[PDB]
């Protein structure tokens, strides 16, 4: 499979999540995603084919994971935006007030702005601390997907937010959305990964 | 908030 930020993948033939970013760890290919999407050793599938397994994750507390892929997968420095693509150029962290977009299998590519950092989400499983908050909308299934600026600086992966009864927070105003992402920087250093860029 |  071609690995692009934002596409769907399933875990153990049950849950769906979105790919965050293509990365490498020495000769190993992988992608970063949300920790809540899978447990260590869970199987990831793209379009019904096995592409790899969860190599590590932290959830709750943090919400991060990386999936190690088989050698036949093609890593690309890109994030899906409809039929188009955003090129990944690095991981400079943007500040509060910056515009950012996110990509995922449920709501597609949505943009907004960063409104706060260091937010705590109180999920049913336990608190997840240090998340950054944006006001781009998102829906169930978007988890693990990319958060990136239009300039190509990868920001983090989708964690969660105030989903309404229709499964997303797209039908409420930007001012009332809380869409939280886990910062990419600490995931790359915790697992020794390097981002694929173009 | 809920995970996703």
């Amino acid at each position: 499979a071609n690995i692009v930020g934002g596409i769907e993948y399933s875990i153990n033939n049950a849950s769906l999540c979105s790919v965050g970013f293509s990365v490498t760890r020495g000769a190993t290919k992988g992608f970063v995603t949300a920790g809540h999407c899978g447990t260590v050793n869970a199987t990831a599938r793209i379009g019904g084919a096995v592409v790899g397994t969860f190599a590590a994750r932290v959830f709750p507390g943090n919400d991060r994971a990386w999936v190690s892929l088989t050698s036949a997968q093609t890593l690309l420095p890109r994030v899906a935006n409809g039929s188009s693509f955003v090129t990944v150029r690095g991981s400079t962290e943007a500040a509060v007030g910056a515009a950012v977009c996110r990509s995922g299998r449920t709501t597609g590519y949505q943009c907004g702005t960063i409104t706060a950092k260091n937010v705590t989400a109180n999920y049913a499983e336990g608190a997840v601390r240090g998340l950054t908050q944006g006001n781009a909308c998102m829906g169930r299934g978007d988890s693990g997907g990319s958060w990136i600026t239009s300039a190509g600086q990868a920001q983090g992966v989708m964690s969660g937010g105030n989903v309404q009864s229709n499964g997303n927070n797209c039908g409420i105003p930007a001012s009332q959305r809380s869409s939280l992402f886990e910062r990419l920087q600490p995931i790359l250093s915790q697992y020794g990964l390097s981002l694929v860029t173009g | 908030a809920a995970p996703a």
